């Protein structure tokens, strides 16, 4: 009809709802994020823990770490053997 | 020469009858001047408008459209359409 302002209605809506909402996703995920790898926390040892941090931890995983229970178990088991037979 | 003179004075007094005398002309009926004179001068504007014109009518020019100066009610349809054609950008 005559002159308006076919650019100046990004007021009643901002570019790319959808993208919007991904990016507001990304913003509470990149925000509520560590700075580096922060709130780690291996270490402990009490009693049976000093066997939880030490011998349950990824370091190694191999088959040992399964093992030192049949060992243990072995160990019960020969006492148990001795008071019984 | 007389062929001359006399073709000139009969071609000049007679064109005096004609046109330099309002003598008309008795050869012929119908004045021209009671025919072209005032009548005839009609015949340039009944070539061109007829008292129009000469006359030029009077058309005064007009204004051009608007919107009424209506922000109250064009303008938020304005924003609300423009915001649905930026739909698709």
């Amino acid at each position: 009809v005559s002159t308006l302002i076919p650019p100046k209605v990004v007021s009643s809506k901002n570019i790319g709802s959808a993208p919007n909402a991904k990016r507001i996703a990304n913003v509470v995920h990149f925000y509520k994020s560590l700075p580096q790898g922060p709130a780690p926390a291996i270490k402990a040892n009490t009693r049976l823990a000093r066997y939880k941090a030490k011998y349950f931890d990824g370091d190694n995983a191999s088959g040992k770490p399964l093992w030192h229970f049949a060992l243990g178990i072995i160990a019960f088991g020969y006492s148990m053997e001795y008071y019984f037979h | 020469q007389d062929l001359y003179l006399r073709e000139l004075k009969d071609t000049k007094l007679a064109p005096s009858t004609l046109q330099d005398a309002e003598g008309n002309v008795k050869p012929w009926n119908p004045p021209q001047k009671p025919n072209l004179p005032e009548l005839e001068l009609q015949g340039p504007e009944a070539l061109k408008a007829y008292t129009e014109q000469n006359v030029e009518t009077a058309h005064v020019a007009k204004e051009s459209e608007e919107g009424e100066s209506e922000p109250i009610e064009e303008d938020w349809l304005v924003l609300d359409d423009a915001e649905e054609t930026k739909e698709s950008h």
